[PDB]
């Protein structure tokens, strides 16, 4: 799943690049030097979740949580998670890669039709 | 007067040569205004009846106060003009 | 003086019965109204010589210039009586005594600018007064006192 | 970003850990914290020379006028 | 007595008060250190200003449904011109020019003559709608209220050119509006 | 003599409008430089310049008035111009000025005269 | 009458100062129900 | 818990008969009038020099200088403390072709200390360079170019002045009386070239000009004076 | 408060003054006008005094549609009105009023016509971003946004 | 406030000789920059064209003689300078810059209508 992750993260940052450099260019050492910081956050959160159940399989993760929720004990790592999973989507606040008001629409504004659409 | 200050009034070509000012008095200062056009002045537009012009001096008047000072003022820009005195 | 104001006395779609109680148990500060306005109150009805005279006596257009400024001076004033006539030769050679009553007010001090409105004088306030922001909040509130 | 590179080489390499965390018992918890405390001592370094911050030195520069009487 | 001896007034004067108090330090804060941390660290403004959103998720919307529902309108609304029309049937207008003469825009085109009957009336009345302003200075300068501006805005058109309004589509507008146009004057009288 | 006057400071606590720091010693401070323009006249203005009687007008008033006060409100309040550090600011920028009016000679007769009709104002004399 | 006048007493005040009363527990009560929910939270994953 | 009550139907005054005052407002500024010409007399007194002459208008106060004299007097109506105009409003113009100067450069100044403001006038010619007054105030580096742009005006020491208001290339300085206000070009889209182009004017409606049915008569006349009786022979 | 104007003398309002002079300071001051403003709006609506809502002089104001058509003299200003319009005696004048974008005033000369002769526009967002250059220089480009945002630009006011 | 690239103070000039040489500076300054105008504006017309038409340009108006209007020929000359070579003028200005540009007998003239 974390590994997966990565690959997003190196997809995005292949849209601004080479095509011109206008706009989505600004926004791509922008962009890679935010989900890269935040994949740190991201990926510490989920290791230590792992931790608790010495298992790296999700189903044994869910099913670990019969008794209790880890919003109880880890309720600051749900505070974090959600804030590190804000950020590697880009989405806002922490939305300047699409920075609408500053980069008309960030690493987009090239993009049309159904290369937008994917 | 010796001033050809028309290469920084940005003024077209054609004002300098092909229209001619007149100096007139209407009752107690004097005016400057361009004479018309020889054809294209003011034909009929064909859509609504508006009264179309490529002049583009018809609509321009400078009131001045006295004679000489609109006299110094057209050879200061290079204008061609002639003065009409008034009746008395 | 704008204090807090009920919710009931705000011309604004209120709430009826039980929910009312739950309003004022989860909304955070319950004299706020939604802002809805009132249908039955707001927009119900809809819509359906010479002595008066003062351009003729505008105040006239006089320049004062050198010539007419030394006047002033020597002659006195149409008040208090006492070509080209350069003011600086008067400068040069004049009473000082002339100076210290005419060209400059209460013994020679020089005239502060005229006030646009002398009657602008301000006082700084407190928050238990105008009700604004507190006093960590990095801006002051002042009246005309 | 460079900096990314260390840190994230350390995390991905708690992986070990956190499916043996039983077994290895007293003495990996002791050998983990370890490794982690040097770790830190990164942590701290790059904490106190500020090498993170942006940094704005190129403008905001002020100073104080001086009567030079002579 | 005022301070022009010294060069200044009570202007100048900066009321009682009026310079700045010393800064705090660290050590004259009232919230304690914990107390200010938890504030920071669990986000106590952001999920307060995160209830205060929630808040309005449970109210009515202002919106209202377009085109089966309109926007209030007032007596005074300025829109379409139209050209209005005695009972009688004869032309309120008798051609002033003061319609000419007004328009700051310039878009009011009269040329008159004497008619057949001999009464002063108008053969051409132009607007050019691309150059009106929708000033209102139609209704006001009117002494016979020929010429009046309907609550009418729904009329945006294909080509420009049906935005150039004869005479004729003046009359129409006049005769198709005219009940409307009586609501408008007869609700604003009094105030004119 | 070489000298060096503190006219407004570039760090310490604020005085309300931005950019203006508290001075440290301003009142003996306030109270040289005062002084230092009195001086000024007496070597570059001539004496029937109204300048230099308007300059002394104040200068001497409001000086006065500061050795007295020994309170820095108490300063502000009677010359009524404003704060301290405002007025060490007309202080100097005044000193300034003595140094480039007896540059320009503006004690003398007018330098350039107007044309007849430049100041007239369509055609009826102002 | 054929006007549009205020009424003789006029209306009542409106609310114009600002107004906005806190909410919530002191931060010492959020900090030690965070304690409680990981020291009660870390009782039941140890059961588990 | 009551309920609201309804405006319409609270009880109205009934106003009938109106007394409006009709008498000079000027008479609001009679001692505004009289402030302002001794503080004019005051510079005039301070400036002996530059001041040509000076001018009143209800609670306006007038300087003219000469181009050579504009720096001088605005440096002195900012230093010096009895008269602190810090701030530049507004730097104008307008055009008066009769005369050899026809422009005449405007500068309004506030003084927020002493709370008034000034007009220093100065004229200018078509080739006649006047002063900036950037070294004095920065907040005209925009005013002036405005200036310039639309009047030609040569302004002497601008650290930049070049246009501002009309387009790139565009050719005249529209704000003088001899420019027509139609102008001289307009452009449009040339589908053969690809381009929107200029191309020289042409009008569907030329502007139709009213101003021939003006006043023949005189309007308004000396009116009445209200000149401070110490600032007269 | 400086040049009071169209009773404003009259109502009673507190200004509001900032201490750091950055983007947060100048939303404080605007909220706090939002409150003045409001507060005077229940002024003006309590203080309201009843009679003419324009000067009763027939020469600069249209006569009522009522005695228009029926008194000789006042048809006959009704039409000189609107075709040659009323003629401002000569002079100049510079009056500055508070724009909520800040000091926004018109220089206007009178040539004794119905038309003005020059009419020049001060716009308080024409200055303001002249100064942008010496507001915005060391930050950053997001911080340009901001900068921008507080000075409250309508470039139809700036081009005017 | 910090000028922007290309500017120069706006000054009288009150020489004869130093306004030549200033001059005979700009006129380089363009010429200089006939390859960066071909590829900055993309002109169809090559480097030698701008300078041939350039030097069309300066070769037309250099028998002026009034100093105080030779100032103000300096100074929006280099306006005209500080636009282009900044990059400011439009594409489609410059294009048609270039693209402006023999008379016709009596009876020509009067058949179609003349002026
Ligand atoms: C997901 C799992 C859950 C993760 C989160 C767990 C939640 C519980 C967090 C436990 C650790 C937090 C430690 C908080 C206890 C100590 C806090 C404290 O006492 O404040 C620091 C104190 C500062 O002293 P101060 O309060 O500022 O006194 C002057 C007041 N003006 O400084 C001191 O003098 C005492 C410092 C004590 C040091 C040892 C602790
Ligand atoms: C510290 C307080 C001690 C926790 C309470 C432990 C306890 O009382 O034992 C409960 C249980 C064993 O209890 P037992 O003897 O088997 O049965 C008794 C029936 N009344 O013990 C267990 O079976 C599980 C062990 C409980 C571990 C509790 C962990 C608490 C951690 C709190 C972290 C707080 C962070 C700040
Ligand atoms: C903090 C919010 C916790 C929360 O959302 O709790 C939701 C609560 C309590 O569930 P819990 O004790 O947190 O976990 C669930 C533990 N079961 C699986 C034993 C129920 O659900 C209800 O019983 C309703
Ligand atoms: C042991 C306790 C564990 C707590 C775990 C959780 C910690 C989370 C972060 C706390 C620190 C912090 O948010 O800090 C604020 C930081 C840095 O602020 P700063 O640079 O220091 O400026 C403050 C200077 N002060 C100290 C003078 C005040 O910036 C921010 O505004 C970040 C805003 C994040 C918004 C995310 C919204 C997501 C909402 C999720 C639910 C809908
Ligand atoms: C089950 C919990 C889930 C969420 C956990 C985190 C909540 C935030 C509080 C921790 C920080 C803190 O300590 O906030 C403390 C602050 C500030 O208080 P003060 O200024 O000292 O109060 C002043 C003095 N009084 C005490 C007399 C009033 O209070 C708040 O403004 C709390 C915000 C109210 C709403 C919070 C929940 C809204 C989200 C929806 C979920 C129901
Ligand atoms: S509404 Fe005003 S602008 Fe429009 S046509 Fe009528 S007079 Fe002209
Ligand atoms: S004012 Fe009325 S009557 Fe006169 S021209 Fe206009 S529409 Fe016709």
């Amino acid at each position: 799943l974390l590994a997966s992750g990565s690959i997003g993260v190196f997809g995005t940052v292949i849209v601004g690049w080479m095509s011109n450099s206008k706009y989505t260019v600004l926004a791509t050492v922008r962009t890679t030097a935010q989900l890269i910081s935040y994949e740190l956050v991201l990926t510490t959160v989920v290791f230590i979740i792992a931790l608790i159940v010495s298992s790296l399989n999700i189903n044994v993760i869910i099913e670990s949580q019969y008794n209790i929720w880890y919003i109880i004990p880890f309720f600051p790592l749900c505070l974090i998670f959600f804030i590190s999973a804000l950020a590697e989507t880009a989405r806002p606040p922490f939305d300047n890669v699409e920075a609408e008001s500053e980069l008309v629409s960030g690493h987009m504004t090239e993009l049309s039709a159904s290369p937008f659409v994917i | 007067t010796d001033l050809a200050k028309e290469l920084v009034s940005g003024a077209p070509k054609e004002l300098i040569t092909e229209r001619v000012a007149r100096i007139y008095q209407e009752t107690e200062t004097w005016k400057i205004d361009w004479d018309i056009l020889n054809k294209g002045n003011r034909w009929e537009n064909d859509l609504m009846g508006y009264q179309s012009s490529s002049d583009y001096m018809q609509g321009t008047i400078l009131k001045f106060d006295t004679r000489e000072g609109a006299i110094r003022f057209a050879k200061g820009q290079g204008w061609d003009y002639y003065i009409q005195e008034p009746k008395v | 003086s704008g204090g807090p104001v009920p919710v009931f006395k705000k011309y604004t779609t209120g709430s009826k019965g039980i929910w009312e109680k739950i309003r004022q148990l989860l909304t955070l500060v319950p004299n706020r109204s939604t802002g809805n306005p009132l249908v039955k109150n707001y927009r119900v009805p809809p819509p359906g010589y010479y002595d008066r005279d003062h351009r003729r006596n505008y105040p006239r257009l006089v320049a004062f210039d050198q010539t007419k400024v030394s006047g002033l001076l020597t002659l006195g004033s149409a008040q208090n009586p006492r070509q080209s006539v350069s003011l600086s030769s008067t400068l040069a050679t004049i009473d000082p005594k002339v100076v210290k009553s005419e060209l400059l007010a209460e013994g020679g001090s020089p005239v502060v600018a005229p006030s646009l409105n002398k009657k602008m004088k301000f006082r700084l306030t407190e928050e238990s007064e105008h009700g604004m922001y507190p006093e960590d909040y990095p801006i002051r509130i002042f009246a005309q006192n | 970003a460079l900096l990314f590179l260390p840190f994230d080489l350390e995390v991905s390499s708690m992986l070990p850990y956190i499916v043996s965390i039983y077994s290895v018992g007293i003495y990996g918890l002791i050998i983990f914290i370890l490794f982690l405390l040097i770790l830190i001592v990164g942590f701290i370094y790059e904490f106190n020379t500020k090498s993170l911050s942006i940094t704005t030195i190129l403008h905001k520069k002020n100073k104080a006028l001086v009567k030079n009487l002579y | 007595p005022t301070l022009a001896l010294t060069s200044g007034s009570i202007q100048g004067t900066h009321p009682e008060g009026f310079r700045l108090p010393r800064p705090k330090t660290w050590e004259e804060s009232s919230e304690s250190a914990l107390s200010k941390a938890t504030k920071w660290y669990l986000l106590s403004e952001i999920f307060r200003g995160l209830y205060i959103t929630l808040e309005m998720y449970f109210r009515a919307p202002y919106t209202i449904y377009y085109p089966f529902e309109k926007g209030p309108v007032s007596p005074r609304f300025r829109g379409e011109h139209a050209l209005r029309r005695y009972p009688s049937g004869e032309e309120r207008c008798i051609a002033c020019k003061l319609c000419e003469a007004v328009c700051p825009a310039q878009a009011i085109t009269i040329e008159a003559e004497e008619r057949i009957d001999g009464s002063r009336r108008t053969y051409k009345y132009d607007i050019d709608m691309t150059k009106c302003i929708y000033c209102g200075y139609c209704q006001e300068s009117c002494p016979v209220d020929a010429i009046v501006e309907t609550p009418n805005v729904e009329y945006a058109t294909e080509t420009r050119e049906e935005l150039l309004y004869n005479k004729e589509k003046l009359l129409a507008n006049g005769d198709k509006w005219e009940q409307e146009i009586q609501y408008a004057l007869d609700a604003d009288a009094p105030y004119r | 003599q070489a000298q060096e006057i503190l006219i407004k400071a570039n760090k310490g606590n604020p005085t309300g409008l931005t950019g203006l720091f508290q001075h440290p010693s301003p009142r003996p401070t306030l109270i040289t430089l005062y002084k230092a323009t009195l001086k000024n006249l007496e070597e570059k203005i001539p004496k029937e310049s109204v300048y230099r009687t308007a300059v002394e007008a104040f200068t001497k008033e409001r000086l006065s008035i500061v050795e007295n006060n020994e309170i820095i409100e108490d300063i502000e309040k009677k010359i009524g111009s404003g704060l301290v550090e405002e007025l060490i600011v007309q202080a100097n920028e005044e000193y300034d000025l003595i140094d480039k009016m007896a540059e320009w000679k503006a004690w003398e007769e007018l330098e350039e005269k107007p044309l007849d009709d430049q100041w007239t104002y369509f055609g009826k004399k102002l | 009458a054929t006007q549009d006048l205020p009424p003789i007493s006029g209306y009542a005040p409106i609310q114009w100062k600002r107004n906005l009363p806190s909410r919530g527990f002191r931060p010492v009560i959020w900090f030690l129900g965070l304690c409680t929910a990981t020291g009660y939270g870390f009782y039941q994953i140890s059961l588990a | 818990e009551e309920p609201l009550p309804v405006l319409r139907d609270l009880p109205r005054p009934e106003y009938g008969e109106l007394h409006a005052p009709v008498y000079n407002p000027a008479e609001k500024y009679k001692e505004q009038i009289e402030e302002l010409h001794k503080f004019g007399r005051y510079i005039m007194g301070c400036l002996p020099k530059f001041v040509q002459q000076f001018s009143v208008w209800k609670d306006e106060l007038v300087i003219y200088v000469a181009p050579s004299a504009l720096t001088q007097v605005a440096t002195f109506l900012k230093d010096h403390t009895s008269a602190q105009f810090k701030a530049c409003m507004d730097v104008t113009a307008a055009d008066y072709p009769t005369r050899t100067n026809r422009f005449d450069v405007v500068y309004n100044l506030l003084s927020v200390r002493h709370n008034s403001r000034i007009r220093i006038k100065t004229y200018a010619s078509e080739v006649s360079p006047v002063p900036s007054v950037v070294p004095l105030f920065q907040g005209a580096n925009w005013f002036e170019r405005e200036t310039y742009d639309l009047f030609g005006i040569f302004f002497e020491g601008h650290p930049d002045l070049r246009r501002i208001m009309t387009d790139y290339g565009f050719q005249g300085h529209p704000l003088r009386k001899d420019f027509p206000t139609t102008g001289y070009t307009e452009v449009r889209y040339d589908a053969e070239k690809r381009r929107v182009v200029y191309e020289p004017l042409e009008l569907t409606q030329a502007w139709r000009n009213f101003t021939v049915g003006s006043s023949v008569w005189e309007q308004v006349g000396d009116g009445k004076d209200f000149t401070p009786e110490s600032f007269k022979l | 408060k400086s040049q009071p104007y169209d009773a404003y003398d009259k109502v009673d309002f507190d200004i509001a003054v900032g201490t750091k002079g950055d983007c947060y300071d100048r939303y404080l001051i605007r909220m706090t006008e939002f409150r003045q403003s409001l507060r005077i709006i229940e002024q003006c609506c309590n203080q309201m005094p009843p009679g003419p809502v324009k000067v009763e002089d027939f020469k600069v104001a249209p006569p009522p549609r009522a005695l228009m058509k029926e008194d000789m003299e006042a048809l006959i200003h009704h039409f000189l009105l609107y075709t040659k319009g009323y003629a401002v005696p000569a002079g100049e004048t510079y009056t500055a009023i508070e724009a909520p974008k800040g000091e926004m005033a018109v220089y206007v000369v009178s040539d004794g016509s119905e038309r003005p002769y020059r009419c020049k526009i001060r716009a308080p967002g024409f200055a303001h971003l002249g100064a942008f250059d010496h507001i915005a220089r060391g930050h950053f480009l997001p911080d340009a946004v901001a900068i921008i945002g507080t000075m409250d630009l309508v470039f139809g006011e700036v081009d005017r | 406030t910090n000028p922007t690239a290309f500017a120069q103070t706006t000054r009288y000039v009150k020489d004869s000789t130093e306004m030549r040489t200033l001059v005979l500076n700009l006129y380089r300054r363009y010429l200089r920059h006939s390859r960066g105008f071909v590829n900055n504006y993309n002109l169809d017309i090559p480097a030698s064209q701008v300078r041939t038409k350039i030097r069309q340009e300066f070769e037309r108006q250099r028998f002026v003689k009034d100093l105080p209007l030779k100032n103000v020929l300096y100074m929006k000359a280099q306006m005209e300078f500080q636009e282009l070579v900044n990059f400011w003028k439009q594409q489609c200005h410059v294009m048609q810059y270039f693209e402006s540009i023999k008379g016709d007998s009596f009876v020509q003239k009067f058949l179609k209508g003349a002026q």
